């Protein structure tokens, strides 16, 4: 059982990347609302389950003009899963128990700005003590190598000077070394096949998803497969126990 | 000759880069921490007295309900200063520098869906204030398979909400077909770059990725050539004329009705 949360501005290719990680179309009938409906659109929660994986999406995030309670619907869901597990752990049927606690949250940073918006800082500072945050740079094929390194160094500095507790990798040797150096991962996703390979077609060249010299798709996928046991371990031993002690304040 | 361009886009969407691409000359990036939307104006002498006004901090605040207000405030301030000129007894129209915005290039983030709610509201309240030309910023983020669908959804968004966008004049028969082509390509998929590379054997603005090099002046790569063809003496004066006879006339009707 693993639970992956997806948070980010609409239109960042989050659905495409998720369908690219496992080659599973999870949004066959999803409809995108018009710009008039996004004005007052609220944040909703959709959970898709495939096989022991659950992808928790948060459609509506950032679409509203006035983020009234943009984080509240997400924060309360994370706390709800901690509360349900808490009351099931304290129950008498601990044998048959479902662990829906969010083990990892992919947050999609826009590549079209200079760094990260205040919305990114507020959201991460709101959940970094509750979920393992893995920042990702959406639509990496819009950044040159020079532009890509400028954005990664800026995001990491802003993370440090805002004290963002993102998920950290632990300490074969070349795998861990190159994986840590590419954080934050700048990924490219695709459902198209193009002399045939998965990627995106432009008049001036073809981007390859599984090409590490083009984007960090393979690194993100490799990091998730290898650190999947550690992600849920930090969730159970750190984020859940902090919620449990904070719950006992009242 | 006075001509004033307004650039309205989210922070980092390439406003300064695109202006440098249009005129082949260098003209600072804003932060994302601005508590409100402001505007920066700079006038250049090139025959032509160009003024470039850019939004600062547009779209960065968590609450974006008051984003259109500073832009409308600035446009009205130019409408008001011109009205003050017509009401002077001993006026100096012949020597007055027209500061009214003659064109607004609205930068749309290449999301691939349609319009954001901030795009719909801001453009709807700039309808009767300025000649709006919608462009898809950083168009190299969209494959040609998606650009066709994206342009259709955007236009369907402007029509359904009654957004009044500028249309190049087809009344002049001497350049009606080429203006009919530019109107059919709206919104313009534009790409900008402040550095050139040797493609073929002519230095031209470009963006090089590990998988290819984008040619800015190549019509098959983006619609930048279409956007540059708005600087023709005929289309450039109509934007100045359509501002005075339509948008500025609307400002007078409101100031007189009281
Ligand atoms: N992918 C892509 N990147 C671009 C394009 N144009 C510019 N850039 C990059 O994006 C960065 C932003 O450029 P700016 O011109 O400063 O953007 P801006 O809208 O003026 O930013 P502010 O003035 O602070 O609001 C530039 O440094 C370029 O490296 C483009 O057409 N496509
Ligand atoms: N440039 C770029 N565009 C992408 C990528 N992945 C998806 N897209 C495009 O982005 C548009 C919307 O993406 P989507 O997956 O629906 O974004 P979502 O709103 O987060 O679900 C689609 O037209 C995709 O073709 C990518 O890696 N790079
Ligand atoms: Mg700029």
């Amino acid at each position: 059982e693993f639970t992956l949360m997806v948070v980010g501005e609409s239109g960042l290719g989050k659905s495409t990347l998720i369908n690219s990680l496992f080659l599973t179309d999870l949004y066959p009938e999803r409809v995108i609302p018009g710009a008039a409906e996004k004005i007052e659109r609220t944040v909703q929660i959709e959970a898709s389950t495939v096989e022991r994986l659950t992808v928790v999406d948060t459609p509506g995030y950032g679409d509203a003009i006035n983020c009234r309670d943009c984080f509240k619907t997400i924060i309360s869901y994370i706390d709800e899963q901690f509360e349900r597990y808490l009351h099931d752990e304290s129950g008498l049927n601990r044998r048959h128990i479902i662990d829906n606690r969010v083990h990892c949250c992919f947050y999609f940073i826009s590549p079209f700005g200079h760094g990260l918006k205040p919305l990114d800082v507020a959201f991460m500072k709101a959940i970094h003590n509750k979920v393992n945050i893995v920042p990702v740079i959406a639509k990496a094929d819009t950044l040159t190598l020079k532009e890509r390194e400028r954005l990664k160094k800026r995001i990491l500095d802003e993370i440090e000077e805002h004290n963002i507790k993102i998920y950290h990798l632990p300490d074969f040797k070349e795998q861990t070394r190159l994986l840590k150096a590419s954080i934050p991962f700048s990924v490219v996703g695709s459902n198209q096949l193009i002399k045939k390979v998965r990627g995106r077609l432009y008049p001036w060249g073809v981007v390859e998803v599984e090409n590490p010299e083009h984007n960090d798709f393979l690194k993100l996928r490799t990091m998730l497969i290898t650190h999947m046991q550690d992600l849920q371990e930090v969730t159970q031993d750190l984020h859940y126990e902090n919620f449990r002690s904070e719950r006992l304040k009242r | 000759f006075c001509f004033n361009i307004l650039c309205v886009g989210e922070t980092g969407l390439g406003k300064s880069t695109l202006m440098d691409t249009l005129f082949n000359t260098k003209f600072e990036p804003a932060t994302h921490t601005q508590p409100g939307v402001q505007l920066q104006s700079n006038t250049y002498d090139l025959r032509l007295k160009l003024t470039i006004v850019s939004t600062v901090g547009f779209g960065d605040q968590i609450n974006k309900e008051d984003s259109y207000k500073p832009i409308v405030e600035f446009i009205d301030a130019q409408f008001e200063a011109y009205l003050q000129e017509e009401l002077k007894i001993r006026r100096v129209l012949h020597t007055y520098h027209d500061s009214r915005i003659h064109v607004c290039l609205y930068f749309i983030a290449p999301t691939g869906h349609s319009l954001k709610s901030l795009d719909l509201v801001t453009m709807k309240k700039l309808d009767s204030k300025v000649n709006i030309i919608p462009i898809i910023a950083k168009a190299d983020a969209i494959s040609k398979s998606e650009l066709t669908k994206f342009k259709i959804k955007i236009t369907s968004e402007l029509v359904s909400n009654g957004v009044q966008i500028y249309q190049f004049p087809t009344d002049d028969e001497s350049v009606a077909e080429i203006n009919g082509t530019m109107n059919a390509h709206l919104p313009f998929a534009v790409i900008g770059s402040t550095e050139e590379l040797k493609i073929g054997n002519k230095m031209m603005r470009a963006r090089q990725y590990p998988w290819g090099t984008v040619q800015v002046e190549n019509e098959a790569h983006c619609d930048f050539v279409k956007l540059r063809e708005m600087l023709i003496r005929v289309n450039m004066e109509d934007l100045r004329e359509q501002t005075h006879t339509r948008h500025y006339e609307l400002y007078r009707r409101c100031k007189l009705e009281e």
